[PDB]
RNA sequence: CGUAAAGCGCACGCAGGCGGUUUGUUAAGUCAGAUGUGAAAUCCCCGGGCUCAACCUGGGAACUGCAUCUGAUACUGGCAAGCUUGAGUCUCGUAGAGGGGGGUAGAAUUCCAGGUGUAGCGGUGAAAUGCGUAGAGAUCUGGAGGAAUACCGGUGGCGAAGGCGGCCCCCUGGACGAAGACUGACGCUCAGGUGCGAAAGCGUGGGGAGCAAACAGGAUUAGAUACCCUGGUAGUCCACGCCGUAAACGAUGUCGACUUGGAGGUUGUGCCCUUGAGGCGUGGCUUCCGGAGCUAACGCGUUAAGUCGACCGCCUGGGGAGUA
RNA sequence: GCAUUC
C-alpha cells in the first residue's frame, strides 16, 4: 500500500524528468502543494496547478534547460520508517549551497536557507539539486 | 513548399517511439508525417545549408538505396558538391587519411587509361587492372576531389545510413538527414521528417538542397 | 456461495434497508451465515483443504471487521455479537 | 542477497513496524529562547612564564547531555467530526485438469477357459538365460481384475505453493468483467505461532494388471556387486495417521506508486455497423523480442534485475560443516 | 557393442 505519499510525489518528478515528460499529475494534498510551492519559487518547476474539488489532482509543469532536466537529483530524506529532525545549526546544505533542502518548520515549509535565516529548525523533507 | 506526396510513411509496426511528436496520425495502418511541422524544420535546413554554402563549405550527399542511388549523382552534377551513391565504406570519415591512398590509386588508374599506357598486349594490364577503376569509382567516384572532411552531411535515410551518422557525430560535422518515421532521431542535428524511399519524395529533397546551395555559393 | 434469497434476507435484517449492503453488520452477518453453513460441508469433506483456505479467509475477514466495529463503537459491537451468538 | 556467501517451499496471522485525504483541537515527538546543572584537569582557541621546546599557567570556548520555564504548530502522534480515490459488501454474467465425495464409459496390458493351428517364439551390437511338441508364439470367442485416461492438448487454463487432464452427478473455494448502489481507512507487512506442503519413506487394514529398488540368472569386461537381457519382492493404488524434505527454481520475499514500444495467446466488455471467417476502443491473466536505465558481465527491461516507499527473511573467504 | 591409466 501507499505509505509515503511525499516520496511518490518526488518519484513522479524524478521519473517524469528522466522521461522528458512535459508535466506530471498526481493526487493533491496540502503538504504536496506546500512542497510544490517551494520548488516553483526556487525555479526547479515551471508552474503547478490544482484541478478538482472532491478529488483534487495536482499537476506539475516540469522545465528543462538545454534539453536536460533541471532537477539533477531529488531524494527523500525523512521517511515514515526513519524520520529526521535537525536543529537550527544542524540544517544541511545540498551541494555546498547550490542545491536546497525543503524543511518543514513551525512557520511552514521552506528551504534550508529560509529556515536558517529565520533561525528555526524542523523536519528535513528532501534534497533537490 | 507543401505539395502532394512525401507524407506517406511506413507501417505502424516499425514506427520508432522517439518519433511520436512528428507523426500526425495512423492513416490506413501506416503513419503519415505532419507536413505543417516539416516545413518549418525543412526551411531551417535550407537556410542553414545556405549559410555554410556561402562560407564555401563542402556538402556531402549520402544515398545508398537503389531507388535514389542515381538521384544523388544527378544532384552532384547540377552542383559542384560531393556525394556517395553506393555502399558507405565503414570509416570514410573517421580514418579519411587511410582512405586517401585509395583515392590516389584511383587517380593513377584514371591517368593510365587517359593517355593509353594501359594498352599492352597482356590481359593483366588490359582487363584485370582496369576492372579496379570502376570498382573504386562506383564507391569513391564522388569523393575523389573532396580533399578533406565535409563541412556538412546530407543523408536520405537516417537508419539505412546509420554508419554515416555515427562518423559525422564523432567528428562533430553537422548532420542533415531525411529522417523517416521508423528512423532513429537524436543522431542528426537537423531532422527533416518525411518519406525516404518514394521516388517523388527524395527527388524534391536533394533537388531543393541542390538549388539553395548554388545561390549560397554564388 | 450463498443463495441470493438468503443474502437478501440478511441484508434487510441487519442493515438499514434492502440497499444498505456495505454496513459492517451486514458484512459480518453474511460471513457468519456462510461460516456456519460451511460447518456441515467440512464435517463430511474433512480434507477439502483448498476450499477450507477460502473459509479461513472469511474467518479472518470477519475478525478484522468485528475489531474495527468494536473500535468505532463499542455499544453497536456488543449488540451485534449478542444477536449473532459469537465471540465465545 | 537471478548466476560470485545470501529471499523461509508457500500461505494465514497475534505482538511489533508503517499508514490515503479534509477541518478543529491537544502541544507528546519536533522546533525557538531563557534558567539550573553538566567538578577541576585534559582536548581546542587567544595570551603569559621557564634562554626555545616539552612543561607550567590566565581567560574563553567546549562538555553535542539532562531538567525546568516560556513560546511556535508545518510535519508525526493523541482526541473529535468528516470525506472517497485504498480496502470491503451487494446485484447480473463469463471462463477454467481449483478442491472433496460418488458413479460410469471405452482402448490397451496381464491372467483364466475353449476353438483353429504348428515349430518356433522372445531378446541383443552379437548372444544367452527364459518360454515351447506336456502344443508356445500367432489368431478367434468368453470371463476376471487392476491401473491410467490416446486424439482433443496448445511457451493453453486453474490454484498461495506443492500441484491439478475421459465423461456425468452432488457439495464447494477463488478469480475476472459490466454499470449501479452501499460501508467510510475497516489498510500493508509480519518475529514467535499456526496451517498447507512433490516424490521416497513409516504405521494399521485392504488391493495388486502394468511397471519396478532389493534380489536371482544370462551376457559384457582385465574385473562389472553397473550400464544391456530374461525374471522379480517392497513400492507404485485405496482407506486413516505420521514424516515435513526437493535444482520445493523465475536459483528473483510480500504490498503500492511511477517510467518509450512491437508482435502473439487466453478470457470479459463497449461501440460502428450489410456491405463479416469486418472497423475502432476498454479490463484480467499470460508468452516472446527489445528502448532508456540498470548490471562485474551474462542479461533484466511496465509481469524490472529500472525509479521510489513500507515491512520481514537472510549473507560476511574456502575447507572442517549444515557436521559434533 | 565394449574399451582404463599417465
Ligand atoms: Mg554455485
Ligand atoms: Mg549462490
Ligand atoms: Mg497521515
Ligand atoms: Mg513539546
Ligand atoms: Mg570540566
Ligand atoms: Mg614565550
Ligand atoms: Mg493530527
Ligand atoms: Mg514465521
Ligand atoms: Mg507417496
Ligand atoms: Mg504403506
Ligand atoms: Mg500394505
Ligand atoms: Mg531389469
Ligand atoms: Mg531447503
Ligand atoms: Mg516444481
Ligand atoms: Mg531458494
Ligand atoms: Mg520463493
Ligand atoms: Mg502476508
Ligand atoms: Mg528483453
Ligand atoms: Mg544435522
Amino acid at each position: 500500500s501507499m505509505q509515503d505519499p511525499i516520496a511518490d510525489m518526488l518519484t513522479r518528478i524524478r521519473n517524469g524528468q528522466a522521461a522528458n515528460k512535459a508535466a506530471v499529475t498526481m493526487p493533491s494534498s496540502k503538504l504536496k502543494v506546500a512542497i510544490a510551492n517551494v520548488l516553483k519559487e526556487e525555479g526547479f518547476i515551471e508552474d503547478f496547478k490544482v484541478e478538482g474539488d472532491t478529488k483534487p489532482e495536482l499537476e506539475l509543469t516540469l522545465k528543462y534547460f538545454q534539453g536536460k532536466a533541471v532537477v539533477e537529483s531529488i531524494q527523500r530524506v525523512s521517511r515514515p520508517g526513519l524520520r529526521i529532525y535537525k536543529r537550527k545549526d544542524e540544517l544541511p546544505k545540498v551541494m555546498a549551497g547550490l542545491g536546497i533542502a525543503v524543511v518543514s518548520t513551525s512557520k511552514g515549509v521552506m528551504t534550508d536557507r529560509a529556515a536558517r535565516q529565520a533561525g528555526l529548525g524542523g523536519e528535513i523533507i528532501c534534497y533537490v539539486a | 513548399m507543401l505539395k502532394a506526396g512525401v507524407h506517406f510513411g511506413h507501417q505502424t509496426r516499425y514506427w520508432n517511439p522517439k518519433m511520436k511528436p512528428f507523426i500526425f496520425g495512423a492513416r490506413n495502418k501506416v503513419h503519415i508525417i505532419n507536413l505543417e511541422k516539416t516545413v518549418p524544420m525543412f526551411n531551417e535546413a535550407l537556410a542553414e545549408l545556405n549559410k555554410i554554402a556561402s562560407r564555401k563549405g563542402k556538402i556531402l550527399f549520402v544515398g545508398t538505396k537503389r531507388a535514389a542511388s542515381e538521384a544523388v549523382k544527378d544532384a552532384a552534377l547540377s552542383c559542384d558538391q560531393f556525394f556517395v551513391n553506393h555502399r558507405w565504406l565503414g570509416g570514410m570519415l573517421t580514418n579519411w587519411k587511410t582512405v586517401r591512398q585509395s583515392i590516389k590509386r584511383l587517380k593513377d588508374l584514371e591517368t593510365q587509361s587517359q593517355d593509353g599506357t594501359f594498352d599492352k598486349l597482356t590481359k593483366k594490364e588490359a582487363l584485370m587492372r582496369t576492372r579496379e577503376l570502376e570498382k573504386l569509382e562506383n564507391s569513391l567516384g564522388g569523393i575523389k576531389d573532396m580533399g578533406g572532411l565535409p563541412d556538412a552531411l546530407f543523408v536520405i535515410d537516417a537508419d539505412h545510413e546509420h554508419i554515416a551518422i555515427k562518423e559525422a557525430n564523432n567528428l562533430g560535422i553537422p548532420v542533415f538527414a531525411i529522417v523517416d518515421t521508423n528512423s532513429d532521431p537524436d543522431g542528426v542535428d537537423f531532422v527533416i521528417p518525411g518519406n525516404d524511399d518514394a521516388i517523388r519524395a527524395v527527388t524534391l529533397y536533394l533537388g531543393a538542397v541542390a538549388a539553395t546551395v548554388r545561390e549560397g555559393r554564388s | 456461495s450463498l443463495s441470493t434469497e438468503a443474502t437478501a434476507k440478511i441484508v434487510s435484517e441487519f442493515g438499514r434497508d434492502a440497499n444498505d449492503t456495505g454496513s459492517t453488520e451486514v458484512q459480518v452477518a453474511l460471513l457468519t451465515a456462510q461460516i456456519n453453513h460451511l460447518q456441515g460441508h467440512f464435517a463430511e469433506h474433512k480434507k477439502d483443504h483448498h476450499s477450507r483456505r477460502g473459509l479461513l479467509r472469511m474467518v479472518s475477514q470477519r475478525r478484522k471487521l468485528l475489531d474495527y466495529l468494536k473500535r468505532k463503537d463499542v455499544a453497536r459491537y456488543t449488540q451485534l455479537i449478542e444477536r449473532l451468538g459469537l465471540r465465545r
